[PDB]
């Protein structure tokens, strides 16, 4: 779709794999904020979006947090925060046809910028004057919309590129999306390296007598320490003691 | 706003880049974006729009046209131009409410300079009786179009009593062709022997006479 | 988008004329439309644009005082009544549609406003006889009002080497053009020649045979 | 001028519209240090000065603070804290001739 | 510092690209700039400048004429071929304090291949009584330049006895000519009968004999 | 910026010439001088630059011994002086000025220095007469010094298909050219040929006629 009404897919419950996406060498950009491709085998995830778009190859450096432009100010609009990927690759032979592709259309004109992860597929017609426009295309009064003109011979700058923004939730609440990362048989009574859903730490796992109510998945004492943890295998509460340290 | 298009008589070869150019006096930018726009109008046709925006391409416009500039000058550019191309460019800016078009730019194929074919035509008898006299140079299968044309009535020069009208490019010779028309009445014809028409040409290294006597 | 207009339209000086644009293929109601001038060989000068859904019209300096625009959604049309005519407002006038943020965007074919105080006539024609390799010869049709004219040669048996010269206005405020033709010295005295001239508003149609 | 005789004009006791830079269109490089380029509007000045010169497209990146190259080092060097604006614009159109 | 400049033999059509390249046996870049440059020599003219620096130009050159390359290899350029670059092309270096320039490369616009006319003539009868002969064969309006000319005195052929001297390319015809003397002694040229010239052509499918008896 | 040289200097082996440069149009106090050599029809060899301010001399390796570098800055003249000149010193040498980074900038014009044991000799001009489409005759200069020799055809009556070969330096120490015209066959029977040289340095016009 159109950088306007940017086409938001909804991932989750899956094994999702991300080795393919950063072994493959046809994506031109894969700048991942707040963390790193290499480590994304082993993280699990709350919940995770797909926004796909093509842009121009220019505009391809307005899909970052805090940055401006036509894309970022009217179009997309990333958090500052933005716990995730932008992947953009060439798609020069795909989007472009002989003559010229005016399929793909961005937003020259909107009153104010646009907030993170806002979507505005309105057509109103824009009044940059003073005299209100009460729907007419006129001397002041514009259609937002402008067409990108892709055509097969253009400058790398000018060629389209398809963009692909992978937005993930890291949190302590429950995850759906996970890394393969196989698995292994629990042990209770031994300080090991636990790695529940993503939570990593070191202590043993006792059994609980702690009462968890449905929802409930972990626990945490005074001061938020995170004393309790359900399995997302079997379904069963455990007290994580961390293993003994003293002085000598 | 004033647009100014320089060269408004462009003349390149198939295949060759053809450049109009059009300045204003004021900025033509506003809210960030381009308001200079590239028209484009064949003979007996309304002109359609090629480049709306500084370089954004109207529909169904081949990639050939390239419009480029900001600021207060802008170009319009067609590398492989093609033999239907021949038609005139005008540059309008929609900055401000009053739409101002360009002096306009007659886009023309080049091609090896021509000597014109002179000849001369006395006028008919019938006309004769009719009262009036026309006498007729023509100047055929010529490039470019800077020609002069002198009449020459007893070795006296005329001004102010010829017209002169030029036919548009040929579609496949390419080369123009011009009819200058002489116009006296039966008495004031009648009163002079010899009648001669000069032409000035660049394909002629000095100019050609061509001349009648009245009988 | 298409848009259809009134043709050749010819009016005594001082008089007024109504040209009605067409519109099709859009909603009429959304799109202001502008109306140019472009005088024959010449420049386009911008008349003036007008607002379908509130007619408000905003002309240019210069026309302000002599032209004025209407707009009828019911029957999707617009108007322009031009009023005291002159010889200067002689033009080819374009109705166009706003698109693309430019001002007139989609054009539609031309109407012809002629004003001139002259009466429609008859061509004359006088035949340009060869002087006497490849030589030429032609006729010369004068005094006729208005354009256009159709000129053949031998029913248009020739139409290589065959040059119609476009027509000049006179003094006398009417057209005169001169048609020619080279052909091969050889034919001269063998092949007869005649010029076809047609004058629709006239209905004059001459058959003129050219001699040596 | 050249951008080794760099044209310096001081702007002072003057009130000043920054719509302009804002407007216009043909401003490719607009990078604002020290200041954020919507805010000027609403920011006072003690002096300012406005240099100008005309320089190639690919030396545009050594014109910030901080920076090494040709026009730096012997043209032009800004201040490494350099509270101000730099807006470049092509002007191959007007600075470029037949020739 | 040794200039080696590929092609130093180029042919090419109007309105194509041509590149001379020159590559240099050590580093011509020095205080980060270039100093390889390129001068042109128009025949009967003394060589100016066409490129200062890697790609610098000089005054009043077109630009046709672009230079580029670094550290020890060069290209110079001219896509928009004319008539008026028909010249000898030359590179040479700055860096260092003995100048080296170039082999050089005549450039030469390319046409057609053509046959030669190939004509024998004779020694004068004076030439005789001066004890001395000489026999020319021509050849007449062939290209490439590449052209072997063989003299056959009764079927044997001469080596270091005849001298070849060749036009330069036309200015519209374009096509070369070549004259070839063979010059002996009276008694010597009076001892054999026939004399042949041999003309081996790329415009020619076999070798061209034309001969003639002596008298 | 133009420089002027010496015309056409020749000398016999072993003798020495002075050569002038004259500066036109800066200071010459300045710019370096360069003098390079050009062998006819070859490549370039970078003599030697001096700087006229200080007198500054460097030469190349093959020419530090036999080229001496003087200037003048009163009358902005600068001088080159061979000694021992061989047959090997035949060539155009050039006259340049410093400019752009680039040691020879702009070149003055070009002077041919000739060392040879020769004199001036009066050429020799002999019919190449045309054998028993289009025929080929011509005319043969042989033995003439120095260099040039004007050939023409009929005082400049016939230019079409005339080519007039470039010289050639025998083994004896003189130069010939064939100058060739290809004619009509049909021309052979009444129209006259004649060719005609000039050797300005013997002072000789000759005209002889060239028959089947
Ligand atoms: C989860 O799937 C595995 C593989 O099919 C299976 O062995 C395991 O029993 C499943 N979990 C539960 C709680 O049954």
């Amino acid at each position: 779709a159109s950088v306007y009404a940017w086409n938001r897919k909804r991932i989750s419950n899956c094994v999702a794999d991300y080795s393919v996406l950063y072994n493959s060498a046809s994506f031109s950009t894969f700048k991942c904020y707040g963390v790193s491709p290499t480590k994304l085998n082993d993280l699990c995830f709350t919940n995770v979006y797909a926004d796909s778009f093509v842009i121009r190859g220019d505009e391809v450096r307005q899909i970052a947090p805090g940055q401006t432009g036509k894309i970022a100010d009217y179009n997309y609009k990333l958090p500052d925060d933005f716990t995730g990927c932008v992947i953009a690759w060439n798609s020069n032979n795909l989007d472009s046809k002989v003559g010229g592709n005016y399929n793909y259309l961005y937003r020259l004109f909107r009153k104010s910028n646009l907030k993170p992860f806002e979507r505005d597929i309105s057509t109103e017609i824009y009044q940059a004057g003073s005299t209100p426009c009460n729907g007419v295309e006129g001397f002041n009064c514009y259609f937002p919309l402008q067409s990108y003109g892709f055509q097969p011979t253009n400058g790398v700058g000018y060629q389209p590129y398809r963009v692909v923004v992978l937005s993930f939730e890291l949190l302590h609440a429950p995850a759906t999306v996970c890394g393969p990362k196989k698995s292994t048989n629990l042990v209770k009574n031994k300080c090991v390296n636990f790695n529940f859903n993503g939570l990593t730490g070191t202590g043993v796992l006792t059994e609980s007598n702690k009462k968890f109510l449905p929802f409930q998945q972990f626990g945490r004492d005074i001061a938020d320490t995170t004393d309790a943890v359900r399995d997302p295998q079997t379904l069963e509460i455990l007290d994580i003691t961390p293993c003994s340290f003293g002085g000598v | 706003i004033v647009l100014t298009q320089s060269p408004a008589s462009l003349a390149v070869s198939l295949g060759q880049r053809a450049t109009i150019s059009c300045r204003a006096s004021e900025s033509v930018d506003n809210y960030g974006i381009s308001f200079m726009n590239w028209f484009q109008q064949t003979p007996g046709q309304p002109p359609k729009l090629l480049i709306y925006g500084s370089s954004n391409q109207g529909s169904g416009v081949p990639a050939r046209f390239s419009g480029s500039g900001s600021g207060t000058d802008f170009s319009l550019n067609i590398h492989p131009m093609e033999e239907d191309d021949t038609a005139m460019y005008f540059c309008q800016q929609s900055k401000e409410v009053p739409y101002t078009f360009g002096g306009g730019t007659k886009l023309e194929i080049k091609r090896t300079v021509a000597a014109p074919s002179v000849f001369i035509f006395p006028p008919s008898d019938e006309q004769l009786k009719s009262g009036t006299a026309s006498v007729v140079c023509l100047l055929n299968n010529f490039y470019p179009r800077e020609a002069k044309v002198q009449w020459k009535v007893d070795n006296a020069l005329q001004s102010g009593n010829s017209q002169e009208s030029v036919t548009e490019q040929d579609s496949k010779d390419s080369t123009y062709s011009l009819s200058s028309t002489l116009t006296l009445s039966k008495a004031d014809y009648e009163k002079h022997k010899v009648y001669a028409c000069e032409v000035t040409h660049q394909g002629l290294s000095s100019p050609v006479t061509k001349s009648f006597n009245r009988g | 988008v298409q848009l259809q207009q009134s043709a050749a339209e010819l009016a005594r000086p001082g008089a007024s004329v109504k040209m009605s644009c067409k519109a099709s293929g859009y909603t009429f109601t959304s799109y202001t439309m502008h109306w140019v001038k472009q005088r024959p060989g010449q420049g386009l000068e911008w008349i003036g644009y007008i607002n379908p859904t509130s007619g408000y019209t905003e002309y240019n300096q210069n026309f302000k005082d002599k032209t004025t625009l209407t707009a009828d959604k019911s029957s999707s049309t617009a108007y322009m009544q031009l009023n005291s005519l002159t010889s200067e407002d002689s033009a080819v006038y374009y109705c166009a549609r706003e698109g693309h943020r430019v001002g007139p965007a989609y054009w539609g074919q031309g109407t012809l406003v002629t004003v001139s105080a002259a009466s429609t006539k008859g061509p004359s024609v006088f035949p340009l006889a060869p002087s006497s390799g490849t030589a030429a010869l032609g006729c010369l049709v004068k005094d006729y009002f208005p354009e256009p004219v159709t000129v053949s040669w031998n029913s248009g048996a020739l139409t290589s080497g065959v040059h119609t010269f476009p027509a000049v206005l006179q003094s006398s405020g009417l057209y005169s053009l001169s048609s020619v033709v080279t052909v091969p010295s050889s034919s001269l005295g063998t092949q007869t020649y005649i010029c076809n001239v047609n004058h629709k508003p006239s209905n004059t149609k001459v058959d003129k045979k050219v001699e040596p």
